[PDB]
RNA sequence: GGAGCCAGCGAGUCUAACCUUGGCCGAGAGGUCUUGGUAAUCUUGUGAAACUCCGUCGUGCUGGGGAUAGAGCAUUGUAAUUAUUGCUCUUCAACGAGGAAUUCCUAGUAAGCGCAAGUCAUCAGCUUGCGUUGAUUACGUCCCUGCCCUUUCCGUCGCUAGUACC
């Protein structure tokens, strides 16, 4: 495509187009139910990204 | 030309002339305007 | 107030205009020139085959012409309109958008060429008044009160809409019929000198890469 | 196919790699070694084209037409066997002057021919500018059409004042 600029550009330069992409909120709901568990103190839900990566190495 | 056609159309609908020379529902007249 | 360049002859000497086109004009551009001649009462169309800008302006200045109109196109689509005022400018350049020629209308008929009434609207800024003064002086002065022809330049967001209408005074209202053409002309450059003088100082120019251009108004 | 052969407007490299002469290599495209120019100084006389002379061809969709397609030789990036822009060969179509209609045009004008810059709008085989060759016909009329100007000429009903009438 053809483009016009306020001033002459050099071949080494890099042109960029700014744009915005919509993002959505994840509908995840995990209530804590410690009282229903035998131990009542080791409830575990979705793990952190770091923890997951460490587990899979 | 355009002016001659325009004047003739108005005269046909009685838009031009006199009120005093001696030789309709206002909504209906509005319909006549829109057609012109 | 009328500009200094025009103040000397403002309302004194009837404007003399030459309408022309670029080299090797297309048929549509040649057509497009024709109504511009018909638009201005005192315009004469001149075939520009091989004429030279120093030669053209010098010959025109000798003949006593007031303004020179040159037209540019792109595949038979009118694109630009430049008006240069003699003997020493100013030169105003415009871009034509959504151009609608009268040849596009079937059974259109012939124009009336009386001295037309002029309508300029929404011109408030100082630059706007300059545009009014430049355009205002292309036409003949003192139109007849019963002159049946009206030319309107309506400024809407820096885009000057141009229309040509003929009216009739009826008992309860006035009914206007447009004769054409329709085109929107935007000022994008203005110089203090003839179109030939490429080095003439630029009084004003349109900045398009400034960040506020998308919302900026000038006229 | 050879030979002759002539313009103008412009553009062009600093904390860079632009216009590029000349030499060599390459069928070409292009490659390579140098060189002048920040430019009325070098590219550049931009040795442009059309155009002229001598030759081949010969009324045959033919040596007109070059659409479509195949195979190769190179440039550009980039790491793909990706595209990109050039050249070589082959392939060789519709098209034999174009209905009804329709648009424009009066002198360096219609028309043909190339060169340069893409310098805030628009433009990318498109815009603008520059230059070369250069015509036929008309330059008279309101007869038809259309648009105006003048009667600071003639009719109808008006409006103002008055007189009476039904
Ligand atoms: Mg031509
Ligand atoms: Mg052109
Ligand atoms: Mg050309
Ligand atoms: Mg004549």
């Amino acid at each position: 495509y053809r483009a016009a600029f306020e001033d002459k550009i050099l071949m080494s330069d890099i042109v960029i187009l700014r744009s915005w992409y919509p993002v959505r909120v994840k509908k995840f709901y995990n209530p804590v139910t410690s009282l229903l568990l035998k131990e009542k103190t080791e409830w575990k839900g979705l793990r952190l990204t770091g923890q997951i990566r460490a587990a899979m190495n | 030309s355009q002016l001659k056609n325009l004047k003739a159309a108005l005269k046909a609908r009685g838009l031009t002339g006199q009120t005093n020379v001696k030789s309709y529902d206002r909504e209906e007249k509005k319909k006549a305007i829109a057609e012109i | 107030q009328v500009d200094d360049e025009y103040a000397a002859t403002s309302g004194i000497m009837d404007p003399r205009i030459i309408v022309t086109t670029s080299r090797d004009p297309s048929t549509r551009l040649s057509q497009f020139a024709k109504e511009i001649k018909l638009l201005f009462p005192n315009a004469v169309r001149l075939n520009r085959g091989n004429y030279v800008m120093p030669n053209l302006v010098d010959a025109c200045k000798k003949s006593g012409t007031t303004d020179l109109v040159v037209l540019h196109e792109h595949r038979g689509v009118p694109t630009s309109l430049t008006i240069s005022h003699f003997p020493h400018g100013p030169t105003a350049q415009f871009s034509l958008h959504n151009v609608v020629m009268r040849h596009d209308i079937i059974n259109a008929g012939n124009q009336s060429e009386v001295n037309p009434h002029l309508i300029f609207d929404n011109f408030t800024t100082a630059l706007g008044k300059r545009v009014v003064c430049i355009l205002k002086h292309l036409f003949n002065a003192g139109p007849k009160k019963d002159s049946e022809r009206v030319i309107t330049f309506a400024n809407r967001g820096d885009f000057i809409s141009v229309r040509q209408h003929v009216y009739v005074r009826t008992r309860e209202g006035v009914e206007i019929a447009e004769v054409g053409p329709r085109f929107e002309m935007r000022l994008f450059e203005l110089r203090l000198g003839t179109l030939e003088n490429k080095d003439a100082d630029v009084e004003w120019q349109l900045r398009r890469f400034i960040r506020t251009a998308n919302k900026k108004d000038y006229l």
